[PDB]
């Protein structure tokens, strides 16, 4: 059969946690 | 095709007086066979099991023009009184007694303890009785303002149990059929209970599949033995 | 694009072209209202993002003046509010309601909840204020009983219905579109082949199920008839 | 073919009157198998259960040019008022008496609370009667300004079942074929209850095959016995 | 490009060259523009980069003075808007509006939301601004009454629908093209192939499917028929 | 190489020998002529390498004065701009405007936004500057009226077409080469087996397709026709 | 067969646990 | 066949130890 | 065939192996 209500949506959280863990490593740095 | 045509079509398709053998029957035999092929291919139509066809009651618009003839619809309110039922909330109508299947049932309901739903058309389930006793407290498939069960019993009534009071029953059944005489018969005889010329109430289309199979009704009557 | 389009794409797609089908068109219009909210949600709920002008649309109401509870004396201010029941907006997009001009004006669309508590600051005792009550209305409040007078406004969000926003909609140059499938769908291209093939898949399988076909008093569907 | 064509290449087809064992036959039993060979391949060629074509109605240009004679269209605007339905906003309207199949069937709406779309053609969807109870209230299959429903009931009628007004009704279905007859027959014999000629209305593409088909009813009319 | 070289791509990929198929130029078409867009959002959204001339478009616009909201003395001062409606842009490159000559005038084309508060700065009065209103019209506002006299400009910009902007296209030095099929197609040729695939893949499992065939008065997929 | 050579490698790795062949080798120059800018963005996008001088081409245009919108006094200074409209560069190579020498002179190929404001610096004031306008024409913009008697220019740049520049290329010693077959292909070698593997696979698929072959008046695709 | 009541729950617990450990690894710096 | 009385129970221990991994690396940082 | 009294102790003691894992982690900090 086929239904993706449920798959997207998950897929969809799944790369909003991956791009939450890569801009969490973003730091603008000090001590020139 | 009228019964004059009925007639000579089939004496014409048997070859009946040619000078090759053949089969020559009577008016009487010719109305047998054609009744017989009648209530064979509707009731096989309706069941889904003709291979010719292979389709059920309604299923395509084939079989509508085929069976469209035969469907009536019967409303009743009088409720028979003295009968035994499986139910507290049981209430017996009477058939038509010409019915032979039921295709839609729909009860009305008047209760005061229905609401602003008074009048509500409920479908009418036909059940078996093995789940009957664990339908009766079911609230998705028993009883309700949405629902009644209707169970079969002797002397052609319909017990149907419901929560709620039951004051008219609709519902549409294929019809007998006036059966295929076509000579008016002499005294004694009948078919189906009818003695004079009866023509058939189908449409034209299907009258030349029901003279073929009784043509094979026919063969099959007189070479069975051979 | 309008409704038509997405309409029978998404039908084309099926292959419903025969006027003896199970899934009618109206099935399609549910399925994409119901998937164009549920992927603008997915898209623009996560972080703040910009949304394009195709998800919008503008309604305009109808302001009546109603009593707060009932026509007694100490039953709190009249508020305004729309003669009939408003959508409701998803909390995405740029929810605005304007004078019938964009450009100009400010009334302000704010929650239900803050809605009880607004125009105590001395400055803002002007400002009328917006919000849709759960009974369905979109209601006025304002310290400034000049308000009251107002009698049309057009509102300007992403509607999470699209289907009633629609029948909502303002009435254009030519005249107001009667068909809904003449109007044209809230939502931007970069959205509409995800959609069409969410709708595709949701009804695939069912296109192709069997039936409980034989009408004799009988469930077929386990046999698969 | 005209009928003096068809007689004449029936005759040669069965090699009446040759010197080898064959069959002859009289212009009406000619007329009876043209005219059952006719009718049979219509309708297998209509339901697509012909092994040699393989089609149905209008799938492809051959069948469109063997059946397109048979097409006629038809409009009613009365309304059958004495009947029992299975709803209130049910509607009865007479059937052509001619029709074996419909093949198209769309219903003009006239009702105030459409306003501005009044006027709707409306798609009438034909429904069996187990769907019914379970499509009335449907807001997708059930009537609506875009779609009606039509149930088929006894001598000839369509209850067409609609949330609105219905003012008109239209149809497209496949006639009764005029029958192929090569000879003013005598009094009290008639096919299809028609006595003098009648030409076949379809196109000269099928009418060959119709010979053929015919031939061989007549050869099996003849050797079904022996 | 044109038009007709990438839809004719996609239908003899597909191999629908008989007129008795399914799936009609038109279908392609609309599949071409909406994963045009889809495309464009999905390589130039995620981070700034450079969008070629080749994905940008150009329409010509008449501009008539119009009221705020009617004709009354107090309802704020007009606008400028453009006779017909203007498609919705894509916020992805370089949206201008210049005075028929690419290399000269500033005409600012800003978002709606910001047009209301505009124009205060000293220094700022006499800048031409734009954005499409709600109504579907781009609208014009400045501070400088000079502006009310301003009759055809010319919208640079990445459109969202193709179609849309390609039949509001300027007239050529030879004169207008008639048909749609024989204009240039706004997309660079290294997204053509991606979006060839798209579509293919989009209409390659539809083309091999059943279809309701037989005209019985019932549905006929689940036959497979 | 020439196209030619590319042209019959894709045609003998397909095998499409026969006249009566549904792939005509004007698709696999359409393909071609894609996948060559599609390889060429994807090496020559991400960051900045040397490009071979076989990825450019020459083309030579003739420059005619154009007023800038009309004949108007106050419509500005007059531009120069080719006679027929130039082909889109890619933003990869080193895009140059020669005037017929390519070890001489400068002339500046800079973007459209840019050439809106250039020269205002007064050592700059003697540079001209060029750039493809949304006319589709190339424009040249300078302060020194010296400029406006140029009459020939030559424009080396990797184009986003090579059929299109190929068709506007220099005049050879021997003559113009009439057939786009016998010119040469704007590809270096280390992308060529790529390219071929690209092209191949992407037709190799619809080669063995089905076909609606009955006329019928019928769709024979799902049929396997 | 099908009935997804607890792969749901289970796949958005997955994902709310990924989520967590993303945002915990979130600062906002000092020593600028 | 079919139970999950017991499966059930290891997936939601294994989420639990998923949960008790992702706050544990909460911090509320000093020094700013 | 079927037992799961050493599979069921097996995972169990998996999970506490993961358990003691995430436990082992936790720390209350201190220099504010």
């Amino acid at each position: 059969f086929g239904s993706g209500a449920i798959g997207y949506e998950f897929d969809n959280r799944y790369l909003n946690n991956q791009e939450m863990s890569a801009v969490a490593k973003q730091r603008l740095t000090s001590l020139p | 095709m009228t019964n004059k045509e009925f007639s000579d079509g089939f004496s014409t398709l048997l070859n009946s007086f040619g000078i090759t053998p053949n089969i020559t029957l009577d008016e009487y035999e010719k109305s047998t066979f054609l009744t017989n092929a009648q209530e064979q291919l509707i009731i096989d139509i309706y069941s889904g099991r003709n291979i010719i066809y292979g389709k059920s009651f309604e299923q395509t618009e084939e079989i509508r023009r085929y069976l469209s003839n035969l469907v009536e619809t019967y409303e009743t309110s009088t409720k028979v009184t003295g009968k035994l039922g499986l139910s507290k909330d049981s209430v017996f109508f009477e058939i038509p007694q010409d019915t032979w299947f039921i295709t839609y049932e729909v009860a009305f309901l008047k209760d005061s303890r229905l609401g602003c739903l008074d009048g509500i058309e409920a479908s009418v389930v036909p059940l078996p009785q093995d789940d009957l006793y664990r339908a009766k407290d079911n609230p998705f498939r028993g009883p309700s303002k949405d629902r009644v069960l209707r169970l079969d019993i002797k002397s052609d009534l319909a017990e149907l149990i419901s929560k709620y009071n039951v004051d008219k029953y609709l519902m549409r059944y294929i019809s007998q059929p006036t059966p295929i005489i076509l000579v008016d018969l002499p005294d004694g005889l009948s078919i189906n209970g009818v003695s004079t010329e009866s023509e058939c109430e189908l449409n034209p289309v299907v009258h030349r599949a029901i003279l073929e199979r009784a043509v094979q009704l026919a063969i099959i009557s007189k070479t069975q033995l051979t | 694009m309008t409704y038509n389009e997405l309409i029978y794409m998404v039908l084309d797609e099926l292959k419903l072209s025969s006027d003896d089908s199970y899934y009618t068109p109206d099935h399609v219009i549910f399925l994409l209202v119901k998937y164009r909210s549920f992927l603008l949600k997915q898209r623009y709920s996560d972080i703040k993002k910009q949304i394009p002008d195709s998800d919008y649309q503008s309604i305009c109401l109808d302001l009546i003046e109603v009593p707060a509870i009932s026509g007694e004396p100490c039953e709190g201010s009249s508020y305004l509010r729309s003669k009939n029941k408003v959508p409701t907006t998803m909390m995405i997009g740029n929810p605005r309601v304007y004078p019938m001009d964009f450009y100009q004006g400010e009334i302000t669309y704010i929650s239900r909840d803050r809605m009880r508590y607004v125009g105590y600051n001395k400055f803002l005792r002007n400002i009328i204020y917006c919000s849709k009550a759960p009974d369905g209305y979109l209601y006025f409040k304002s310290w400034n009983p000049q308000f009251l007078h107002l009698e049309k406004v057009s509102f300007n969000a992403i509607f999470e219905d699209a289907k009633e926003a629609s029948e909502m909609a303002c009435p254009e140059e030519n005249g107001t579109i009667c068909k809904l499938e003449d109007k044209e769908f809230p939502i931007e291209d970069a959205l509409v082949p995800p959609l069409i093939e969410l709708v595709v898949k949701e009804l695939r399988g069912p296109e192709y199920s069997p039936k409980d076909e034989d009408n004799n008093a009988k469930d077929d569907l386990p046999d698969a008839r």
